[PDB]
């Protein structure tokens, strides 16, 4: 192909904020607090060296504490209902690369997308994005609530409303009046993805019935390790309201690492979706799904356009045909990045 | 002693080594060593033995390839290729740059090098210039020569190495091709596009270290993982980095006119009113009317403050009558017809001259009337409420605070080709202010994507390519841009609203731009053809604000910048640009036409509170309040 | 299964009864202001606040269920990976025993073979067996091997 090729990112969301009301006022924030602890002394090179030889100390050196400070983040008492929300904006920016060093390359690229278009595939595109929305996975590690409800205005005037999302899963059929739902909200998207000069911005609420003083899991700060000892070891991300005060935040990318976790196409063998990857990584295993040495890697298809297009153009459309490898595609051009060396 | 070693590093004052030429070869050679090993840099016998050891001096030698002016490198280890050594660019009165200072090289390479490198690549003063052990020998400086020669080395073994030594400083001075992982970005220069790619300056840099100490100037300090893949200066200084931080500085009283009834005038007019015999019908009527008109004029401009308390507070969202009764729906005010003319008596009762008039029969209906008339009577692209997530709060290498301003210029252009392509006439942005409401600085780093193999065959493990240490804000401000079309028919409808909402880039200064959020949402996107209406409503802004405007003072130095800082408190240091090191050429690698290389500028803007501009008046608020390129 | 529970219990007390909760780690004092003993409380919706127990002080009385150790049950520990003893200030499963975490961890495969041979619904399981499920439930780093 060409020295240089590239795509900017097509799908951006916001920075999400925990808060909750009060008799008195509609905006209260939720707030972290920091403490000392005191901590264990446990796990290896504490007492074992080398490969299991024990290490020369005392019985009593390990019934010791090992003082560490840490932030942290629980519901006041007697609050019924805590919410979070956030703004999302999509634009129909993987028509174009940013940039391309040449015009035979460009040409082509060009050609797929929009033969691609015309079949059909942005529904399946939109339906994968619609389904994260409005299953909630967004939240992370706050999901196990008693009770959680979901709300999204649109733009066009459109409102959905999930009444209840704990039981929707990825594979499945969902139970009237939200299977509907799904589809009405793919069809907003599906142009918003594809069709130019159509703003769209849409705004999504939810709230999480909790337990008496529930803790709370909002995003981590990356940091050094202090060498004060009075400066905390786990801090925790926050975002100043209008009046000033500090709240607990769950970052963008956290937000949008979850919205894009769709990949199921790998070795045609469903079972969980991944975050889309160029090389398949897979996080909990510490592996990769899609190692160089498979073919199966977004490099080694990016040099089969030719072929697709063609299939494409010689395809009738409108049915099932569409091959994993085409969707693959299409689906790390809307996580845009850089392409070149090629 | 330890302080023999500062004064020779690279962030330190220069020392000057006039007849002292054989102890600076013997510590200069001694430095080569690794610190364990060495007892004292003053041991004759060491450097003696050390000199005799031709690999160890050729080890030495080789490092001489790689000196620079200016380090490709710096900002990021991963950039492969060739060094850079250029004369300073022509002094711009009006920017802070490596033009006013003298020549001065550094070195960077292998992070085992280090020590090799210290023989030949550091500098002292000497014949009160500046200069190093390279040049001395290259230029056949007979002192040195005669130094080093009786310190042991062999007059052969010289004249061999004056020619490699001076061969090492000859060639390879610019680079062939860009690197790969170097910076392109690109403007209109001369009516066409060219890709600046900028680089720091070892001079400027090593001289900021030293000023900030010194001066005591508002500073914090970057860090650096593996200082010796980066460079002499980073290594030094331990992998932390000082640089510039100056972030932006972010009644039941009446509402009456306090002088309409200071005016000789009005006193006249009322006498008019009541009047005189004498005259035909048509004087009196000629008199009285031009009289009347005066005192319309008048009770618009006794009720004026309050009036445009109502309209502004009302229109853009205690207790007392005069603020409430008004506040209230403009259909009602008839009624208050009575109440204000009692008011008005009471406002002349209470003047000087006024006792004379008050509540005389004769102004009552007069007064009534025209109040009743009045009461009757009474019944430039500008972008409000954007938001910015995770801003790059750090300009340029040398300076943190309010973001560089060559991504604001770029931001008004992205738009404009944006917008031209939605609507068939022509459009074009002559200028671009900004507005600061909320400025918040956010702390820690970002975590990189694992987009890097471990080893590119054979294993299924993911590495991390690397961390940087940058700093981020989030923002809150607003634009007004100057709008003009070329066309003497102009499209100032509905549909040009929906597409300037549509043109609208989704990027700012690296971070996330966004709109006012949805449930609220107002009109965000107004157009204005009247510089009367525009002031008017940008007056009303909340005081806790802050406008930018451009600076008139030229600064040369750090030092002068030091002085105009510590006399103002509006001034703030800002990144304006960059500076050409050569003419633009056509280059391999340039991702659009020709290449040219530059180094930062560093310039000044003021930061002015919406105070101010209330009462410098809409003549300097559009003559010095925008901002434009060249 | 999104199961909880919710504990309330009611003490009968004295006419002026001293009450105990939770104590704060504090830095060590030198302005002879601050107090040298420091007693933890929550903030209230209203801005009150009110004393409490930490979680963690709850949880360490909870998780309170081990005597597997000398064949001799007495009173239980705290799970914890070397048997420490708070009260004694020792460690009843010290390394040099064999009878800690990290030297149970690696015969997980003979264990697995045991309980496959074995008829189980029984009192057949034995102690090495449960403490190491004790563990894993009150999970924490196990690495660096």
């Amino acid at each position: 192909l060409c020295t240089h090729l590239s795509y900017s990112r097509s799908l951006s969301p916001g920075k999400a904020v925990f808060f909750y009301k009060t008799a008195e006022s509609d905006f209260v924030p939720l707030r972290i607090e920091v403490a000392k602890i005191s901590g264990q002394k446990c796990g290896y090179t504490e007492g074992f060296d080398a490969n299991l030889k024990p290490k020369n100390i005392e019985r009593y050196e390990l019934a010791y504490s090992n003082p560490q400070t840490i932030e942290a983040c629980y519901v006041p008492p007697n609050v019924d209902e805590l919410y979070c929300r956030f703004s999302l904006r999509v634009e129909a920016n993987s028509m174009r690369p940013y940039v391309c060093s040449n015009p035979d390359v460009l040409r082509v690229m060009i050609g797929l997308a929009q033969a691609y278009q015309r079949l059909g595939g942005y529904n399946e595109l939109a339906r994968r994005y619609s389904a994260n929305v409005l299953r909630g996975i967004w939240l992370w590690r706050n999901q196990y609530t008693q009770g959680t409800k979901i709300e999204i205005k649109t733009s066009l005037g459109s409102t959905y409303h999930i009444p209840d999302a704990r039981r929707l899963s990825w594979s499945g059929d969902w139970p009237e009046l939200e299977q509907k739902q799904l589809e009405q909200l793919t069809s907003e998207m599906a142009k918003a993805l594809s069709q130019p000069d159509i703003f769209w911005f849409a705004d999504v609420t939810a709230s999480l019935k909790t337990g008496f003083c529930q803790e709370i899991f909002p995003s981590q700060k990356f940091t050094e390790r202090p060498d004060d000892h009075s400066v905390a070891s786990r801090q925790l991300a926050t975002v100043e309201c209008s009046d000033g005060q500090l709240a607990a935040c769950i970052n963008p990318q956290k937000i949008g690492a979850a919205l894009q976790k769709i990949d199921d196409w790998w070795a045609n063998d469903a079972d969980l979706p991944l975050r889309v990857h160029e090389y398949g990584a897979n996080h909990e295993a510490l592996t990769a799904l899609r190692h160089p040495a498979t073919g199966q890697d977004f490099y080694h298809l990016l040099t089969k356009a030719e072929q697709f297009v063609t299939v494409l153009e010689s395809s009738e459309g409108g049915g099932v045909e569409l091959p994993g490898e085409v969707h693959y595609l299409m689906a790390v051009l809307v996580k845009g990045g850089l392409f070149q060396k090629g | 002693d330890r302080q023999l070693r500062r004064y020779l590093a690279p962030y330190s004052a220069e020392i000057g080594v006039d007849g002292a030429e054989k102890m600076a070869l013997v510590v200069l050679l001694n430095l080569t060593l690794k610190r364990d090993r060495v007892e004292s840099l003053c041991d004759e016998g060491l450097a003696r033995q050390l000199l005799s050891d031709e690999g160890h001096i050729t080890n030495c030698l080789h490092t001489v390839r790689w000196l620079h002016t200016h380090n490709l490198k710096y900002p990021d280890a991963r950039v492969s290729g060739e060094r850079l050594i250029i004369n300073a660019p022509p002094l711009i009165p009006g920017v802070i740059s490596s033009a006013g200072l003298p020549m001065r090289m550094g070195w960077a390479h292998d992070s085992s090098d280090i020590n090799l490198a210290k023989l030949f690549g550091t500098s002292f003063r000497y014949r009160d210039d500046s200069t190093n052990l390279a040049l001395q020998l290259v230029a056949r400086s007979k002192t040195w020569e005669q130094a080093l020669i009786g310190l042991g080395l062999t007059q052969q073994q010289l004249d061999i190495w004056c020619q490699l030594l001076a061969s090492n400083l000859e060639n390879n001075t610019f680079p062939t091709v860009v690197s790969p992982f170097s910076k392109q970005v690109r403007f209109l220069y001369q009516g066409n596009y060219c890709v600046v790619t900028p680089v720091v300056s070892h001079a400027l840099l090593a001289q900021l270290q030293n000023v900030v100490h010194e001066k005591k100037l508002q500073c914090t300090y970057i860090h650096h993982d593996h200082p010796a893949s980066v460079g002499s200066l980073v290594g030094a200084l331990g992998g932390k980095v000082a640089v510039l931080d100056y972030p932006p500085p972010v009644n039941g009283q009446s509402l009456f006119d306090r002088s309409v009834f200071n005016d000789h005038v009005f006193i006249d007019a009322l006498k008019h009113v009541i009047s005189r015999p004498g005259l035909t019908r048509k004087q009196q009527r000629q008199l009285r009317l031009s009289a009347l008109r005066y005192l319309r004029r008048q009770l618009a401009i006794w009720l004026g403050p309050i009036i445009e308390w109502r309209d502004e507070i009302v229109s853009s969202g205690s207790g007392g009558l005069e603020l409430e009764l008004i506040t209230q729906p403009k259909k009602m005010l008839p009624e208050l017809m009575l109440q204000v003319a009692g008011r008005f008596h009471l406002e002349l009762q209470n003047h000087s001259a006024g006792r004379r008039f008050a509540f005389h029969p004769a102004l009552m209906a007069p007064i009534k009337s025209q109040i009743l008339w009045l009461l009757r009577q009474l019944a430039y692209l500008h972008l409000s409420g954007l938001t910015v997530y995770d801003a790059s709060a750090l300009a340029n290498p040398y300076l943190c605070g309010i973001p560089s301003l060559s991504a604001l210029a770029g931001f008004c252009h992205d738009y404009e080709r944006r917008l031209q392509s939605l609507i068939g006439q022509s459009v074009y942005f002559r200028g671009l202010a900004w507005y600061l409401g909320r400025y918040s600085l956010v702390t820690g780093k970002h975590l990189p994507e694992p987009s890097k193999s471990a080893d590119p065959k054979s294993v299924s493990a993911i590495r991390r390519p690397g961390l940087l240490d940058g700093r981020y804000c989030d923002l809150g401000m607003d634009l007004i841009i100057e709008v003009h079309i070329p066309t003497g028919g102009s499209l100032p409808f509905t549909t040009c609203l929906d597409l300037l909402r549509v043109a609208l880039p989704a990027r700012f200064a690296g971070g996330c731009l966004h709109p006012p959020s949805l449930y609220e949402e107002y009109n965000w996107c107004t157009v204005y053809q009247d510089k009367s209406t525009l002031f008017t409503v940008l007056s009303r802004l909340p005081r806790y604000g802050c406008w930018i405007y451009p600076s008139d003072a030229d600064l040369r130095s750090f030092e002068e910048l030091s002085e105009a800082l510590a006399l103002d408190r509006r001034l703030r240091p800002v990144a304006t640009g960059f500076v050409f090191l050569e003419e633009p050429v056509e280059r391999a690698g340039s991702i659009e036409g020709q290449h040219v290389y530059a180094e930062s500028a560093i310039g000044t803007a003021l930061c002015i509170n919406p105070v101010e501009m209330r009462l410098a008046g809409k003549k300097r608020f559009f003559g010095a309040g925008f901002w434009q390129l060249n």
